[PDB]
Protein backbone atom coordinates (compact mmCIF):
# COMPACT_ATOMS: atom_id res chain seq x y z
CA UNK A 1 0.00 0.00 0.00
CA UNK A 2 0.61 3.64 -0.20
CA UNK A 3 2.25 4.81 3.32
CA UNK A 4 1.29 8.68 4.02
CA UNK A 5 3.46 10.20 6.65
CA UNK A 6 3.31 13.69 7.73
CA UNK A 7 5.75 16.08 9.83
CA UNK A 8 5.08 17.56 12.26
CA UNK A 9 2.78 15.26 14.42
CA UNK A 10 0.85 18.72 16.43
CA UNK A 11 2.21 22.52 15.45
CA UNK A 12 1.45 26.26 17.92
CA UNK A 13 1.77 29.39 15.60
CA UNK A 14 0.38 32.36 16.88
CA UNK A 15 -2.55 34.36 15.15
CA UNK A 16 -1.35 35.86 12.10
CA UNK A 17 1.65 33.90 11.46
CA UNK A 18 2.34 31.27 8.97
CA UNK A 19 1.73 27.40 9.49
CA UNK A 20 3.39 24.55 7.15
CA UNK A 21 2.53 20.87 6.86
CA UNK A 22 4.53 18.52 5.30
CA UNK A 23 3.31 15.03 3.80
CA UNK A 24 5.71 12.21 2.28
CA UNK A 25 4.29 8.95 -0.07
CA UNK A 26 6.17 5.83 0.05
CA UNK A 27 5.59 6.03 -3.83
CA UNK A 28 5.37 8.07 -6.27
CA UNK A 29 1.42 9.61 -6.95
CA UNK A 30 2.05 11.58 -10.03
CA UNK A 31 0.27 9.87 -12.81
CA UNK A 32 2.11 10.09 -15.77
CA UNK A 33 -0.45 9.82 -18.37
CA UNK A 34 -2.19 13.41 -17.11
CA UNK A 35 0.74 14.99 -15.42
CA UNK A 36 -1.44 15.30 -11.70
CA UNK A 37 -0.59 14.36 -8.52
CA UNK A 38 -3.45 12.40 -6.85
CA UNK A 39 -3.22 13.95 -3.63
CA UNK A 40 -5.27 15.75 -0.90
CA UNK A 41 -5.16 17.99 2.25
CA UNK A 42 -8.27 17.74 4.15
CA UNK A 43 -9.56 19.56 7.47
CA UNK A 44 -11.38 18.06 10.53
CA UNK A 45 -12.84 19.85 13.39
CA UNK A 46 -13.57 18.21 16.35
CA UNK A 47 -17.34 15.91 15.82
CA UNK A 48 -17.43 16.81 12.44
CA UNK A 49 -16.41 14.72 9.45
CA UNK A 50 -13.27 16.11 7.30
CA UNK A 51 -13.81 19.10 4.83
CA UNK A 52 -11.26 18.82 1.28
CA UNK A 53 -9.09 22.10 1.41
CA UNK A 54 -6.85 20.98 -1.93
CA UNK A 55 -7.26 18.98 -4.51
CA UNK A 56 -4.63 17.61 -7.26
CA UNK A 57 -1.83 18.60 -4.66
CA UNK A 58 -1.97 22.45 -5.35
CA UNK A 59 -6.28 23.33 -6.73
CA UNK A 60 -8.01 24.71 -3.80
CA UNK A 61 -11.85 23.91 -3.45
CA UNK A 62 -14.52 27.07 -4.48
CA UNK A 63 -15.06 27.29 -0.97
CA UNK A 64 -11.88 27.28 0.84
CA UNK A 65 -10.23 30.76 1.92
CA UNK A 66 -7.19 31.79 -0.04
CA UNK A 67 -4.45 31.64 2.52
CA UNK A 68 -4.78 27.67 1.80
CA UNK A 69 -2.65 26.43 -0.52
CA UNK A 70 -0.58 23.51 -1.78
CA UNK A 71 2.77 22.77 -3.55
CA UNK A 72 4.74 19.05 -4.23
CA UNK A 73 5.23 16.61 -6.33
CA UNK A 74 5.31 12.49 -6.75
CA UNK A 75 6.32 11.91 -3.48
CA UNK A 76 6.83 15.20 -1.47
CA UNK A 77 4.19 17.96 -0.54
CA UNK A 78 3.90 20.91 1.61
CA UNK A 79 0.31 22.43 2.79
CA UNK A 80 0.70 26.33 3.41
CA UNK A 81 -1.69 28.70 5.62
CA UNK A 82 -0.64 31.87 4.79
CA UNK A 83 -1.93 33.74 7.69
CA UNK A 84 -3.44 31.58 10.27
CA UNK A 85 -6.95 32.47 11.88
CA UNK A 86 -8.59 31.60 14.95
CA UNK A 87 -10.93 29.18 13.28
CA UNK A 88 -8.46 27.14 11.78
CA UNK A 89 -7.38 24.80 14.78
CA UNK A 90 -8.12 21.46 13.42
CA UNK A 91 -6.12 18.04 12.47
CA UNK A 92 -5.28 18.26 8.72
CA UNK A 93 -4.97 14.79 6.82
CA UNK A 94 -3.06 14.40 3.25
CA UNK A 95 -4.45 11.49 1.42
CA UNK A 96 -3.62 9.77 -1.85
CA UNK A 97 -6.29 8.53 -4.16
CA UNK A 98 -3.78 6.77 -6.73
CA UNK A 99 -3.47 3.46 -5.56
CA UNK A 100 -6.02 1.15 -3.95
CA UNK A 101 -6.60 1.19 -0.70
CA UNK A 102 -7.04 5.18 -0.46
CA UNK A 103 -5.01 5.75 2.38
CA UNK A 104 -4.50 8.94 4.95
CA UNK A 105 -1.61 10.41 6.61
CA UNK A 106 -1.39 10.71 10.37
CA UNK A 107 -2.96 14.18 11.16
CA UNK A 108 -1.49 17.24 11.94
CA UNK A 109 -2.50 18.70 15.20
CA UNK A 110 -2.32 22.76 14.68
CA UNK A 111 -2.91 24.80 17.13
CA UNK A 112 -3.15 28.56 17.88
CA UNK A 113 -0.50 30.47 20.39
CA UNK A 114 -2.80 33.19 22.24
CA UNK A 115 -1.97 35.90 25.31
CA UNK A 116 -2.68 34.60 28.85
CA UNK A 117 -6.43 35.13 29.69
CA UNK A 118 -7.49 34.42 32.84
CA UNK A 119 -10.87 31.89 33.18
CA UNK A 120 -14.29 33.33 34.30
CA UNK A 121 -15.75 31.04 37.50
CA UNK A 122 -19.33 29.86 37.44
CA UNK A 123 -20.81 27.66 40.03
CA UNK A 124 -24.18 25.46 39.65
CA UNK A 125 -25.59 24.15 42.81
CA UNK A 126 -27.57 21.03 42.20
CA UNK A 127 -30.93 21.07 40.40
CA UNK A 128 -33.99 20.25 42.92
CA UNK A 129 -34.82 18.04 39.73
CA UNK A 130 -32.06 15.70 40.81
CA UNK A 131 -31.87 16.04 44.37
CA UNK A 132 -35.28 14.10 44.31
CA UNK A 133 -33.77 11.02 42.65
CA UNK A 134 -30.55 11.23 45.64
CA UNK A 135 -27.88 12.76 43.96
CA UNK A 136 -25.97 16.15 44.43
CA UNK A 137 -24.38 17.06 41.26
CA UNK A 138 -22.09 20.64 42.12
CA UNK A 139 -20.82 22.35 38.61
CA UNK A 140 -17.90 24.46 38.44
CA UNK A 141 -16.92 26.24 35.48
CA UNK A 142 -14.16 27.59 33.83
CA UNK A 143 -14.13 29.84 30.43
CA UNK A 144 -12.13 30.80 27.86
CA UNK A 145 -9.18 30.65 29.60
CA UNK A 146 -5.09 30.61 28.10
CA UNK A 147 -3.03 28.58 28.27
CA UNK A 148 -4.93 25.60 29.00
CA UNK A 149 -3.52 24.65 32.27
CA UNK A 150 -5.38 24.95 35.32
CA UNK A 151 -5.99 23.91 38.48
CA UNK A 152 -9.41 23.47 40.74
CA UNK A 153 -10.04 22.15 44.32
CA UNK A 154 -13.46 21.64 45.98
CA UNK A 155 -13.85 23.01 49.70
CA UNK A 156 -17.29 21.53 51.37
CA UNK A 157 -17.23 23.44 55.12
CA UNK A 158 -13.67 24.52 54.32
CA UNK A 159 -12.52 21.01 54.13
CA UNK A 160 -10.09 20.04 50.99
CA UNK A 161 -12.18 17.73 48.65
CA UNK A 162 -10.22 13.88 47.21
CA UNK A 163 -12.22 11.54 45.54
CA UNK A 164 -15.44 12.73 43.96
CA UNK A 165 -14.59 14.86 41.40
CA UNK A 166 -14.32 14.22 37.35
CA UNK A 167 -12.94 17.49 34.89
CA UNK A 168 -13.00 17.82 31.89
CA UNK A 169 -11.22 20.17 29.62
CA UNK A 170 -13.02 21.78 26.31
CA UNK A 171 -10.90 21.10 22.47
CA UNK A 172 -9.65 25.09 21.61
CA UNK A 173 -12.27 27.22 20.64
CA UNK A 174 -12.20 28.23 17.00
CA UNK A 175 -12.95 31.88 17.83
CA UNK A 176 -10.71 33.25 20.58
CA UNK A 177 -8.51 30.87 21.10
CA UNK A 178 -9.27 29.71 24.71
CA UNK A 179 -9.92 26.46 26.26
CA UNK A 180 -12.78 26.22 28.98
CA UNK A 181 -13.26 23.52 31.70
CA UNK A 182 -15.32 21.58 33.92
CA UNK A 183 -14.96 20.27 37.21
CA UNK A 184 -18.30 17.96 38.67
CA UNK A 185 -18.49 17.64 42.61
CA UNK A 186 -20.85 14.18 42.82
CA UNK A 187 -22.28 13.62 46.54
CA UNK A 188 -25.09 11.56 48.06
CA UNK A 189 -28.22 13.91 48.94
CA UNK A 190 -27.95 12.65 52.09
CA UNK A 191 -24.15 13.78 52.33
CA UNK A 192 -25.17 16.62 50.28
CA UNK A 193 -26.93 18.02 52.99
CA UNK A 194 -24.64 17.74 56.02
CA UNK A 195 -22.92 20.41 55.10
CA UNK A 196 -23.46 24.33 54.35
CA UNK A 197 -20.38 25.99 52.39
CA UNK A 198 -19.53 24.83 49.27
CA UNK A 199 -16.83 25.91 46.92
CA UNK A 200 -14.90 26.19 44.01
CA UNK A 201 -11.15 27.57 44.23
CA UNK A 202 -9.29 28.00 41.01
CA UNK A 203 -5.93 28.60 40.22
CA UNK A 204 -4.85 29.54 36.60
CA UNK A 205 -1.68 31.69 34.95
CA UNK A 206 -3.80 34.61 34.16
CA UNK A 207 -4.53 35.10 38.41
CA UNK A 208 -2.61 36.33 40.65
CA UNK A 209 -4.29 34.31 43.57
CA UNK A 210 -6.59 31.71 43.44
CA UNK A 211 -10.09 32.38 43.14
CA UNK A 212 -12.92 31.42 45.13
CA UNK A 213 -16.84 30.70 43.92
CA UNK A 214 -18.85 29.46 46.86
CA UNK A 215 -22.79 29.00 47.73
CA UNK A 216 -24.69 28.07 50.89
CA UNK A 217 -26.30 25.19 50.27
CA UNK A 218 -29.74 27.26 51.17
CA UNK A 219 -29.86 29.26 47.87
CA UNK B 1 -1.59 3.70 -13.28
CA UNK B 2 -4.58 4.02 -10.82
CA UNK B 3 -7.15 1.63 -9.05
CA UNK B 4 -7.99 5.16 -7.30
CA UNK B 5 -11.07 6.61 -6.65
CA UNK B 6 -13.96 6.29 -9.58
CA UNK B 7 -14.80 9.72 -8.74
CA UNK B 8 -11.79 11.19 -9.73
CA UNK B 9 -12.14 11.27 -13.96
CA UNK C 1 -27.32 20.73 -2.03
CA UNK C 2 -25.37 17.39 -2.09
CA UNK C 3 -26.19 15.65 1.13
CA UNK C 4 -25.22 12.47 3.11
CA UNK C 5 -27.56 11.47 5.60
CA UNK C 6 -26.34 8.26 7.57
CA UNK C 7 -28.12 6.24 10.64
CA UNK C 8 -28.15 6.92 14.30
CA UNK C 9 -25.10 5.48 16.63
CA UNK C 10 -25.71 1.98 18.04
CA UNK C 11 -23.97 -0.43 20.09
CA UNK C 12 -23.27 -3.91 19.19
CA UNK C 13 -21.84 -7.12 20.86
CA UNK C 14 -18.56 -8.39 20.41
CA UNK C 15 -18.80 -10.96 17.43
CA UNK C 16 -22.07 -9.44 15.98
CA UNK C 17 -22.82 -7.73 13.11
CA UNK C 18 -24.42 -4.40 12.22
CA UNK C 19 -25.76 -2.42 9.12
CA UNK C 20 -25.20 1.49 8.54
CA UNK C 21 -27.39 3.37 6.13
CA UNK C 22 -26.16 6.09 4.09
CA UNK C 23 -29.54 8.33 2.48
CA UNK C 24 -28.10 10.78 -0.75
CA UNK C 25 -30.01 13.21 -2.39
CA UNK C 26 -29.60 16.36 -3.83
CA UNK C 27 -27.77 15.26 -7.14
CA UNK C 28 -28.18 12.15 -9.73
CA UNK C 29 -27.40 8.95 -7.63
CA UNK C 30 -26.43 6.82 -9.75
CA UNK C 31 -23.57 8.86 -11.93
CA UNK C 32 -20.94 8.42 -8.80
CA UNK C 33 -19.84 6.19 -6.19
CA UNK C 34 -19.98 6.14 -2.40
CA UNK C 35 -16.89 5.37 -0.32
CA UNK C 36 -16.38 4.20 3.69
CA UNK C 37 -14.30 5.47 5.71
CA UNK C 38 -14.06 4.91 9.35
CA UNK C 39 -12.17 6.56 12.11
CA UNK C 40 -11.17 4.72 15.86
CA UNK C 41 -10.56 7.16 18.65
CA UNK C 42 -7.68 9.04 18.68
CA UNK C 43 -6.90 7.40 14.74
CA UNK C 44 -6.42 8.58 11.51
CA UNK C 45 -8.95 7.65 8.75
CA UNK C 46 -9.18 4.55 7.37
CA UNK C 47 -10.62 3.57 3.91
CA UNK C 48 -12.80 0.59 3.90
CA UNK C 49 -14.45 0.43 0.44
CA UNK C 50 -16.84 2.41 -1.87
CA UNK C 51 -19.76 0.73 -4.67
CA UNK C 52 -20.51 2.50 -7.81
CA UNK C 53 -24.38 3.72 -7.08
CA UNK C 54 -24.96 2.77 -10.77
CA UNK C 55 -23.72 -0.99 -12.01
CA UNK C 56 -23.37 -1.76 -8.44
CA UNK C 57 -19.97 -2.54 -8.55
CA UNK C 58 -17.56 -2.74 -5.05
CA UNK C 59 -14.21 -2.58 -4.19
CA UNK C 60 -12.98 -3.01 -0.63
CA UNK C 61 -9.81 -2.81 1.18
CA UNK C 62 -8.07 -6.22 2.32
CA UNK C 63 -7.23 -5.43 5.40
CA UNK C 64 -11.11 -6.24 6.64
CA UNK C 65 -10.48 -9.78 5.36
CA UNK C 66 -13.68 -9.59 3.68
CA UNK C 67 -16.35 -8.92 6.24
CA UNK C 68 -17.10 -5.99 4.87
CA UNK C 69 -20.24 -5.71 2.66
CA UNK C 70 -21.56 -2.88 0.66
CA UNK C 71 -24.35 -2.57 -0.85
CA UNK C 72 -26.81 0.08 -2.74
CA UNK C 73 -30.73 0.47 -3.07
CA UNK C 74 -30.91 2.71 -6.02
CA UNK C 75 -35.09 3.64 -5.49
CA UNK C 76 -34.19 4.08 -1.92
CA UNK C 77 -30.85 6.79 -3.30
CA UNK C 78 -29.09 4.97 -0.14
CA UNK C 79 -25.90 3.37 0.51
CA UNK C 80 -25.42 0.44 3.34
CA UNK C 81 -21.94 -0.96 4.94
CA UNK C 82 -22.62 -3.98 7.03
CA UNK C 83 -19.64 -5.31 9.25
CA UNK C 84 -19.73 -8.33 10.66
CA UNK C 85 -17.58 -10.35 13.05
CA UNK C 86 -17.22 -7.18 14.86
CA UNK C 87 -14.39 -7.09 17.68
CA UNK C 88 -12.90 -4.10 19.94
CA UNK C 89 -11.25 -2.86 17.03
CA UNK C 90 -13.82 -1.79 14.92
CA UNK C 91 -15.20 1.08 17.95
CA UNK C 92 -14.86 3.86 15.91
CA UNK C 93 -16.38 6.41 14.04
CA UNK C 94 -18.18 5.46 10.48
CA UNK C 95 -18.38 7.91 7.74
CA UNK C 96 -19.58 7.59 4.25
CA UNK C 97 -18.77 10.15 1.65
CA UNK C 98 -18.51 11.10 -1.95
CA UNK C 99 -14.08 11.74 -1.97
CA UNK C 100 -13.04 14.54 -4.52
CA UNK C 101 -15.75 14.12 -7.20
CA UNK C 102 -13.43 15.75 -10.11
CA UNK C 103 -14.73 17.74 -13.18
CA UNK C 104 -12.85 20.17 -15.77
CA UNK C 105 -16.08 22.08 -15.04
CA UNK C 106 -16.62 21.39 -11.02
CA UNK C 107 -15.22 19.99 -7.93
CA UNK C 108 -17.17 18.72 -4.96
CA UNK C 109 -16.57 16.59 -2.32
CA UNK C 110 -19.07 15.42 0.41
CA UNK C 111 -19.25 13.46 3.38
CA UNK C 112 -22.10 12.01 6.13
CA UNK C 113 -22.26 13.34 9.63
CA UNK C 114 -20.64 9.84 10.83
CA UNK C 115 -21.92 7.12 13.07
CA UNK C 116 -20.19 6.34 16.31
CA UNK C 117 -20.24 2.11 16.36
CA UNK C 118 -19.35 1.16 20.39
CA UNK C 119 -18.40 -2.48 20.21
CA UNK C 120 -19.46 -4.04 23.60
CA UNK C 121 -21.01 -6.08 25.66
CA UNK C 122 -23.07 -3.62 28.18
CA UNK C 123 -26.05 -2.26 27.77
CA UNK C 124 -27.82 0.72 26.87
CA UNK C 125 -28.49 3.50 28.72
CA UNK C 126 -30.37 6.81 27.96
CA UNK C 127 -29.56 10.13 29.80
CA UNK C 128 -30.92 11.86 32.33
CA UNK C 129 -31.16 15.96 32.10
CA UNK C 130 -30.90 18.08 34.66
CA UNK C 131 -30.79 22.15 34.17
CA UNK C 132 -27.43 24.12 35.43
CA UNK C 133 -29.62 27.16 36.19
CA UNK C 134 -28.22 30.87 35.73
CA UNK C 135 -27.94 32.89 39.44
CA UNK C 136 -25.74 35.43 40.90
CA UNK C 137 -23.06 32.64 41.31
CA UNK C 138 -22.98 32.27 38.08
CA UNK C 139 -22.83 35.65 36.67
CA UNK C 140 -19.38 38.10 35.88
CA UNK C 141 -19.17 40.84 34.44
CA UNK C 142 -22.64 41.42 33.21
CA UNK C 143 -22.31 38.15 31.66
CA UNK C 144 -24.38 34.71 32.71
CA UNK C 145 -23.56 31.28 32.40
CA UNK C 146 -26.49 28.65 32.37
CA UNK C 147 -26.54 25.47 30.87
CA UNK C 148 -27.84 21.74 30.47
CA UNK C 149 -26.44 18.21 32.70
CA UNK C 150 -26.59 14.99 31.11
CA UNK C 151 -25.84 12.40 33.42
CA UNK C 152 -25.57 8.56 33.35
CA UNK C 153 -25.40 7.30 29.51
CA UNK C 154 -24.46 4.61 27.62
CA UNK C 155 -22.32 4.78 24.94
CA UNK C 156 -21.65 7.63 23.50
CA UNK C 157 -22.40 9.91 21.84
CA UNK C 158 -25.28 12.09 23.17
CA UNK C 159 -25.39 15.55 20.76
CA UNK C 160 -26.70 18.95 22.44
CA UNK C 161 -28.00 21.78 20.82
CA UNK C 162 -29.55 24.90 21.88
CA UNK C 163 -32.79 26.39 20.96
CA UNK C 164 -32.70 23.67 17.82
CA UNK C 165 -29.48 24.98 16.46
CA UNK C 166 -30.76 28.89 16.53
CA UNK C 167 -27.76 29.30 19.76
CA UNK C 168 -24.53 27.84 18.81
CA UNK C 169 -22.39 31.59 19.83
CA UNK C 170 -20.27 30.45 23.08
CA UNK C 171 -21.94 27.27 23.29
CA UNK C 172 -18.87 24.81 25.00
CA UNK C 173 -20.50 21.06 24.84
CA UNK C 174 -17.57 19.27 27.08
CA UNK C 175 -16.05 16.21 26.17
CA UNK C 176 -18.15 13.27 28.44
CA UNK C 177 -16.59 11.55 31.10
CA UNK C 178 -16.35 7.93 32.46
CA UNK C 179 -17.69 7.71 35.79
CA UNK C 180 -17.10 5.20 38.12
CA UNK C 181 -19.94 3.50 37.21
CA UNK C 182 -19.03 2.98 33.47
CA UNK C 183 -21.79 5.12 32.35
CA UNK C 184 -20.61 8.34 30.49
CA UNK C 185 -21.74 11.83 32.02
CA UNK C 186 -21.21 15.61 30.30
CA UNK C 187 -22.57 18.88 30.31
CA UNK C 188 -23.45 21.99 28.11
CA UNK C 189 -22.70 25.27 29.30
CA UNK C 190 -23.36 29.09 27.29
CA UNK C 191 -23.05 32.19 28.25
CA UNK C 192 -25.61 35.16 27.66
CA UNK C 193 -26.29 38.60 28.67
CA UNK C 194 -27.67 38.76 32.26
CA UNK C 195 -29.73 41.82 30.95
CA UNK C 196 -32.05 39.57 29.10
CA UNK C 197 -32.41 36.55 30.83
CA UNK C 198 -36.56 37.94 30.88
CA UNK C 199 -36.83 38.39 27.32
CA UNK C 200 -35.08 35.65 26.02
CA UNK C 201 -35.37 31.40 26.20
CA UNK C 202 -32.64 29.03 26.52
CA UNK C 203 -33.40 25.50 25.93
CA UNK C 204 -30.98 22.42 25.54
CA UNK C 205 -31.67 19.97 22.97
CA UNK C 206 -30.51 16.21 24.23
CA UNK C 207 -30.15 13.13 21.31
CA UNK C 208 -29.25 10.02 22.30
CA UNK C 209 -30.02 7.74 19.41
CA UNK C 210 -28.84 4.64 20.30
CA UNK C 211 -31.50 4.21 23.48
CA UNK C 212 -33.70 6.57 21.14
CA UNK C 213 -34.14 9.84 23.62
CA UNK C 214 -34.55 12.80 22.80
CA UNK C 215 -34.90 15.26 26.00
CA UNK C 216 -35.85 19.31 25.55
CA UNK C 217 -35.02 21.28 28.58
CA UNK C 218 -35.91 24.84 29.37
CA UNK C 219 -33.17 26.63 31.68
CA UNK C 220 -34.54 29.18 33.39
CA UNK C 221 -33.30 31.56 36.22
CA UNK C 222 -33.53 30.89 40.03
Amino acid sequence: DIVMTQSPDSLAVSLGERATINCKSSQSVLYSSNNKNYLAWYQQKPGQPPNLLIYWASTRQSGVPDRFSGSGSGTDFTLTISSLQAEDVAVYYCHQYYSSPLTFGGGTKVEIKRTVAAPSVFIFPPSDEQLKSGTASVVCLLNNFYPREAKVQWKVDNALQSGNSQESVTEQDSKDSTYSLSSTLTLSKADYEKHKVYACEVTHQGLSSPVTKSFNRGE
Amino acid sequence: NPNANPNAN
Amino acid sequence: QVQLVQSGAEVKKPGASVKVSCKASGYTFTSYAIHWVRQAPGQRLEWMGWIKAGNGNTRYSQKFQDRVTITRDTSTTTAYMELSSLRSEDTAVYYCALLTVLTPDDAFDIWGQGTMVTVSSASTKGPSVFPLAPSSKSTSGGTAALGCLVKDYFPEPVTVSWNSGALTSGVHTFPAVLQSSGLYSLSSVVTVPSSSLGTQTYICNVNHKPSNTKVDKKVEPK
